[PDB]
RNA sequence: AAACUUUCAACAACGGAUCUCUUGGUUCUCGCAUCGAUGAAGAACGCAGCGAAAUGCGAUACGUAAUGUGAAUUGCAGAAUUCCGUGAAUCAUCGAAUCUUUGAACGCACAUUGCGCCCCUUGGUAUUCCAGGGGGCAUGCCUGUUUGAGCGUCAUUU
RNA sequence: CUAUCUAGCGAAACCACAGCCAAGGGAACGGGCUUGGCAGAAUCAGCGGGGAAAGAAGACCCUGUUGAGCUUGACUCUAGU
RNA sequence: CGUGGAGGUCAGUGACGAAGCCUAGACCGUAAGGUCGGGUCGAACGGCCUCUAGUGCAGAUCUUGGUGGUAGUAGCAAAUAUUCAAAUGAGAACUUUGAAGACUGAAGUGGGGAAAGGUUCCACGUCAACAGCAGUUGGACGUGGGUUAGUCGAUCCUAAGAGAUGGGGAAGCUCCGUUUCAAAGGCCUGAUUUUAUGCAGGCCACCAUCGAAAGGGAAUCCGGUUAAGAUUCCGGAACCUGG
RNA sequence: GUCGAAUUUGGGUAUAGGGGCGAAAGACUAAUCGAACCAUCUAGUAGCUGGUUCCUGCCGAAGUUUCCCUCAGGAUAGCAG
RNA sequence: UUGACCUCAAAUCAGGUAGGAGUACCCGCUGAACUUAAGCAUAUCAAUAAGCGGAGGAAAAGAAACCAACCGGGAUUGCCUUAGUAACGGCGAGUGAAGCGGCAAAAGCUCAAAUUUGAAAUCUGGUACCUUCGGUGCCCGAGUUGUAAUUUGGAGAGGGCAACUUUGGGGCCGUUCCUUGUCUAUGUUCCUUGGAACAGGACGUCAUAGAGGGUGAGAAUCCCGUGUGGCGAGGAGUGCGGUUCUUUGUAAAGUGCCUUCGAAGAGUCGAGUUGUUUGGGAAUGCAGCUCUAAGUGGGUGGUAAAUUCCAUCUAAAGCUAAAUAUUGGCGAGAGACCGAUAGCGAACAAGUACAGUGAUGGAAAGAUGAAAAGAACUUUGAAAAGAGAGUGAAAAAGUACGUGAAAUUGUUGAAAGGGAAGGGCAUUUGAUCAGA
């Protein structure tokens, strides 16, 4: 079957492909109910930006290290420079991540500082007290927006 | 314009709820409006028909006739009003269905559950 | 076979009792599509195969 | 379905019998044994190219484009030829396009937002729907499409104060935001010229 | 128009069995009676009255069974409660609320704080 | 010239196309998580005043109890119309029961409506025979109890 | 005893359309086409010349990069030993 | 050009009759087709601009259904054979009774049974279908009635064999094996009779179960009785087992 | 043909599909046998046979070249729109 | 002789548990061939169908013996990419991932190895009582061949000094959620047609309701509903908001510095070989057999090996929600889908009737009418039925029922006809008909 000058092609449809076809047609459905999932856990969870404050860290492979993006969790060393525990910040809405290491003094910085701004920024609740309700604002990273150096 | 997710505007399902709705859906769905004395006195403008309501024929070839309900037929959706008939060739008559909706009611059978059920609905003086 | 265990005479009972025609009140009721029994059997057209 | 025609073992009975050569249902005693099966020729069978979800349904169009043919259509809008060619009986009208008071968005009722539309002389529109309404010609009728009538005015608002609960009930009558025009309302058919009546914040916050 | 299980509910068990022996005797009279008259409709009312007889008599004979269970573990199978099987297998809610004491004190010293966010 | 054959039309047939219907299917989306040794799914047989089925139900058998509604059910018959009522209904709801013989199926069997054993009780003088009523007797495994076995083995008497 | 005729009952095979020939030419053996011979309703019993009659997508032969049964130091393996 | 469905429009058509169908009636188009009149009918449907496809049939030994010619044709001819009269009935070659003539000729066309069937048995009513003619008759149709056991069978035994357990194999569904490498036992009783049991005297175990309506096997006969049951019911006369 | 023993036969029982069973015919194994039946894989593949549904208008062929486990097929060039 | 212990038994011992079903999705095992390669064996189909074992509402995976080689990221899962790419492949046909990046969702952890040793501090069961998803007392027992507390590598522990900070559960009512009940607008005004008005016309009303359905024809306004709100009922639960008795506790946790330490899983890793599998190529995972470690060790770093470094994790033990799947179950909303030969096989007493020994196979079959008003009565006939009468808007709707095509058929009418018929051009004749 190889007729006229075309591509070579290399359609895999050489199984029961049809057996398996995902059409998204839940796309919308799946939109509005993740939608109903995000506002529902807002008013579920006390006022609380729906996220955990992320750290800033560089990307990898040097496609990409030129970069900086959001990273898991603040590292132990950021957090105790900080001046938190990690078990207090992973209680009071910061990511902790204990596999990541600090080799750079920029990066370091650059996340005390923006935990050193969200402990500055964030109204915690006594556990026996009053603290009337705070306008929840649902998003710690548009709130502590990660900039490009 | 229905709004709410829970109410169907599909022909098949609504007409499939209709026809095998039980008899006690069916006691509502066969109500009739009162007659205008009747509205003005109770304040209501309809109610489910019973077997003892005197109703007065609005619609079709029996308009104008009256009497009292002789049979709710929930299963055949009809009223059988006495004195409203179809004299056979063989000398029997047979009641004639109507369908309430057809009919106004110009005095209840009352009791205490049709007097609660007007002041349920917003009643005046039972 | 005139020696017939008690499964194979009580599965005739049934057969005998359900040998019937349709009950004439019936074909009265109100909707009724129902026209004769569909499931008429008899002995010279069609077996029980027990 | 994607196992209709196909939930029998029929087998072709092969040539020499005298019939096709078309697969047959197997067994005896029943009328379905020896017919034909899972040909698209064949009762109970399968049809030719049996139809698949994975279809497609949804057609990419650029955003550009899209909004060229919105920006089109709004333009066609104020086109009283376009618009009277549109059906939209607006022959004794005032300038096109028409604009009216913000007061428009905040009425609340039926009746005053009936009346206000009238004032404006939208009362010939209104009356074209309440008067189109007919049956659906074909079988979706019954697939709940059972009525048509034709498009009234489309009120345009920048904000939504209750004109939009006040409209809605009306027939024919569609209500949008400046804010999101839909190219579905303002060339219905793909036919441009809709008659659009905008509220002055609106028509100001068009630019 | 048949017995009524609140008027039955009134009664000793002895009364309760007399009232089944009766209704009994009058059902088998009755079955007699059918096999001359046509069409004998109340023989259903006699049925339905032997029936609540009987379910009222086990009403009283499990409540007093209950009663004599009552308390102590180990009720009858047919007393205890008929969730499904999977449910009667489940951890009641004292287990899978049990707790470690070491995860008991650190849930106790960092439980998860109610913090807002404003700038 | 009839008869006959053929063609067309009208009316009548045969047949069930077409059209219009649609409590059905099909596909998409959304929500939820709940079978069974407390005997499931499935099966057999029965149950109604008059039913063969479908549906429902289990000798309490188209059902009992409870709750709600508030006057039916309806093919006939019958009942009832107190029905201003703890109350009609082939109603809805359903939390209490019943739930034949089975079935993973559990005393042993089962091409048998075959054959045991134990306990309480009743009758026939009746612990022993016969019968009636009620309640029980499967396997693997776990925790525990009790009774045991083994020069496997400790100590004491010896 | 049928066949035959009658009363009653009442199928099937098969059927492009159909049915008189001779020669011609033609896919080289026509019911149709050409040229002639001819040709008169509706039919019954027989008959086996013809319908290259019916029955079956030739079983022989060939082709297929279609099989299967069987065999053998064909190719490649394998239970067992 | 035409078809099903979709967006728009003609404020299109329509119970004063939509669609469909019939119509050697009319008109338009080269045509695909379109339009009109008349009849029938009864609830919807169309023109135009676009969208969309399960969109157009003469064939496929096409599929399903229906219908022909063949054709009132082939045929309804094995098993010797029917006939007369009466009755019944609307109707009799076929039903009933009587008369006659025949046959099966006891290795039966007789009387019973096993397998199988399952009510076909019997009575009453009764002929639309079925009984390849007929039908008043029937193994049909409709409604009912009917099968009585200590002694006849099953039930019990084992046969070829089937098959749990103990064990072993197998990923596993399951397989092997049937007394095997198993701690596989109840039935007896001195005493105990704090209770005929536990301790506590003593006797016997190479083993589930299924497998025969013809093998083995406890014991019943005669007479009468029904529309239809009989070694079963009734009468009489016996027998066996357990106690 | 045979008809008193390698006899005939009932019931029970065992052997199951590359398996059984065969006093051997590739016989028989439920009208199925040189590999049963049932369902699924499976709408198996087919260079082979058959069919392939509206109108009009314009243009309009090839059976030749080369290569192929190719010779009833394809690629390629040519002819055509 | 007595009393233990260990191991092994028995009991219709006390209390429990497993089986089977479903099986769309999920976790494994086992496992083809048709097919493609234009033949065919590796390959492909396919790590698929069939077979087997095992769960849940999801499952599984999951907090690195990871990815990387960067200025480093940081559990798992899923989407968009990477990418029809690296690679595999009679390097033929074919096959074919992963890292980064964007996003959805986010969540973290716990055992073993430690002397409580100045006190087995731990736990099942029985029993009595209670405020009963449990608690307390008592008593057996389990357990030192190790049950609690303490620690889990991010650490952490034992000692010394310094202080500071923080805290537990049931009540009542709300709230959240679930299952429910009930109430909540406006014409049956007039005219015409019609059997029926729900049609057409006129005049109105409500509209946060002109969705949908019913009612004798197209009904916002006749009925149910719809829209918008109100008022209840019964639960689940502490998610959280208040009120109040409690007051936990010189108990528990966190934090700085100094010092000594710092246990971290074996027939396992790893190696050889065999088979399978993978894109994994001197061997990707898995499994069998043989060999069999170490502790500044070990694994990985995608070309075998020796040597020297480096980087990155910490196996051979374990738990975990969401984002993800879902031709099954339950409950809902929909469609440019099908409209009774279609759509599921089944719109209907359909997995039914029926066939087969059995596994299995498996149909056909919807529509009178608004309402039975389902044809009283007369007459002919043995009867079926006919003719009348009648009901009905219609019997050109009579249950052999909406419409009622064609094939095929009867009757009537017309016409033609010597071994077919049908057709084309043209005209005669007859019949019929539009146009001005
Ligand atoms: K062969
Ligand atoms: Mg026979
Ligand atoms: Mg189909
Ligand atoms: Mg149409
Ligand atoms: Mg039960
Ligand atoms: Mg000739
Ligand atoms: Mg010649
Ligand atoms: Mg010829
Ligand atoms: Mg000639
Ligand atoms: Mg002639
Ligand atoms: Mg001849
Ligand atoms: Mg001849
Ligand atoms: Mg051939
Ligand atoms: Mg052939
Ligand atoms: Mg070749
Ligand atoms: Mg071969
Ligand atoms: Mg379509
Ligand atoms: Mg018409
Ligand atoms: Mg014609
Ligand atoms: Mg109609
Ligand atoms: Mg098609
Ligand atoms: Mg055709
Ligand atoms: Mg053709
Ligand atoms: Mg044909
Ligand atoms: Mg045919
Ligand atoms: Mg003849
Ligand atoms: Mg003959
Ligand atoms: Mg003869
Ligand atoms: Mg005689
Ligand atoms: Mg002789
Ligand atoms: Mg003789
Ligand atoms: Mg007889
Ligand atoms: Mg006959
Ligand atoms: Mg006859
Ligand atoms: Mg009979
Ligand atoms: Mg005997
Ligand atoms: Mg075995
Ligand atoms: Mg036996
Ligand atoms: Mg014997
Ligand atoms: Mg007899
Ligand atoms: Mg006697
Ligand atoms: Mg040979
Ligand atoms: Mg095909
Ligand atoms: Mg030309
Ligand atoms: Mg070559
Ligand atoms: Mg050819
Ligand atoms: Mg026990
Ligand atoms: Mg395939
Ligand atoms: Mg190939
Ligand atoms: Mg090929
Ligand atoms: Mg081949
Ligand atoms: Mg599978
Ligand atoms: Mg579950
Ligand atoms: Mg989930
Ligand atoms: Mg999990
Ligand atoms: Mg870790
Ligand atoms: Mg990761
Ligand atoms: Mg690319
Ligand atoms: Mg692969
Ligand atoms: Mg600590
Ligand atoms: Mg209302
Ligand atoms: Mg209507
Ligand atoms: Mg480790
Ligand atoms: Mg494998
Ligand atoms: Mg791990
Ligand atoms: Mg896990
Ligand atoms: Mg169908
Ligand atoms: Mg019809
Ligand atoms: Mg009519
Ligand atoms: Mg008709
Ligand atoms: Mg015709």
């Amino acid at each position: 079957a190889i007729s006229k000058n075309l591509p070579i092609l290399k359609n895999h449809f050489r199984k029961h492909w049809q057996e398996r076809v995902k059409v998204h047609f839940d796309q919308a459905g799946k939109k509005v109910s993740r939608r109903n999932a995000r506002a529902t856990r807002a008013a579920k969870i006390a006022p609380r930006p729906l996220d955990l404050l992320r750290p800033v860290v560089r990307a990898p492979t040097v496609k990409y290290n030129r970069k900086v993006r959001a990273g898991r969790g603040f590292t132990l060393a950021e957090v105790k420079a900080a001046g938190l525990t990690a078990a207090y910040a992973r209680t009071i809405g910061i990511a902790v991540d204990h596999r990541r290491q600090n080799r750079n003094q920029e990066i370091f910085d650059a996340n005390v500082q923006r935990l050193k701004e969200y402990q500055s920024k964030i109204i915690v609740f006594p556990r026996n007290g009053k603290a009337p309700e705070a306008e929840q604002v649902l998003s710690a990273a548009a709130t502590f927006p990660i900039a490009q150096p | 314009a229905k709004q709410s997710l829970d109410v169907s505007s599909d022909r098949r399902k609504a007409r499939k709820a209709y026809f095998t709705a039980p008899s006690s859906q069916r006691r509502v769905l066969l109500s009739a409006p009162l007659s205008k004395e009747l509205r003005a006195q109770y304040g209501i403008k309809a109610l489910p028909i019973r077997r003892d309501d005197e109703v007065l024929v609005v619609r079709g070839s029996k308009k104008g006739q009256e009497g009292k309900i002789s049979s709710v037929y929930r299963l055949k959706f009809a009223v059988q009003v006495d004195k409203v008939t179809k004299e056979k060739v063989n000398g029997a008559s047979v009641p004639i269905n109507l369908h309430p909706s057809k009919l106004v009611i110009t005095k209840l059978h009352l009791d205490k559950d049709r007097k609660a059920l007007i002041q349920r609905k917003g009643g005046k003086l039972e | 076979a005139a020696q017939k265990s008690f499964r194979i005479k009580q599965k005739m009972a049934k057969a005998k009792k359900q040998n019937r025609p349709l009950p004439q009140w019936i074909r009265l009721r109100t909707n009724n599509t129902i026209r004769y029994n569909a499931k008429r059997r008899n002995w010279r057209r069609t077996k029980m195969n027990i | 379905s994607e196992k209709a025609g196909h939930q029998t073992s029929a087998e072709s009975w092969g040539t020499g019998r005298a019939v096709a050569r078309i697969p047959r249902v197997g067994g005896g005693g029943t009328g379905r044994s020896g017919q034909g099966a899972f040909g698209n020729m064949c009762r109970g069978g399968r049809m030719f190219a049996p139809t698949k979800t994975w279809r497609k349904w949804n057609v990419k169009v650029n955003h550009n484009e899209k909004r060229y043919a919105t920006a089109s259509a709004i333009a066609a809008t104020a086109v009283a030829s376009l618009v009277l060619a549109r059906g939209h009986r607006v022959e004794k009208i005032p300038e096109i396009p028409l604009v009216v008071s913000t007061d428009l968005e905040s009425i609340q009722k039926t009746k005053e937002a009936v009346a206000a539309l009238k004032a404006v002389g939208a009362h010939s529109d209104l009356l074209k729907v309440l008067k189109s309404k007919k049956l659906r010609a074909g079988k979706g009728k019954y697939r709940n499409r059972r009525w048509t009538q034709r498009r009234g005015p489309l009120v345009v608002y920048a904000e939504d104060n209750g004109i939009v609960k006040a409209l809605r009930n009306v027939p024919g009558v569609e209500t949008a935001n400046v804010a999101s025009l839909n190219l579905l309302q303002l060339a219905p058919g793909a036919h441009l010229g809709r008659f659009v009546i905008w509220t002055e914040a609106a028509f100001t916050k068009l630019d | 128009a048949g017995v009524k299980a609140y008027e039955l509910r009134t009664k000793s068990k002895e009364q309760l069995a007399s009232q089944l022996v009766d209704l009994k005797k009058e059902l088998a009279e009755l079955k007699v009676q059918k096999l001359s008259r046509p069409s004998l409709p109340k023989i259903k009312t006699v049925r339905k009255s032997i029936a609540c007889v009987l379910t009222v008599i086990n009403e009283q004979q499990r409540e007093a069974v209950r009663q004599l269970y009552k308390g102590k573990k180990y009720q009858p199978k047919d007393l205890r409660a008929k969730k499904t099987r999977a449910l009667r297998r489940a951890l009641t809610k004292f287990e899978a609320s049990q707790v470690t004491e070491k995860q008991r004190k650190k849930q106790i010293a960092f439980p998860q704080r109610k913090y807002a966010i404003k700038a």
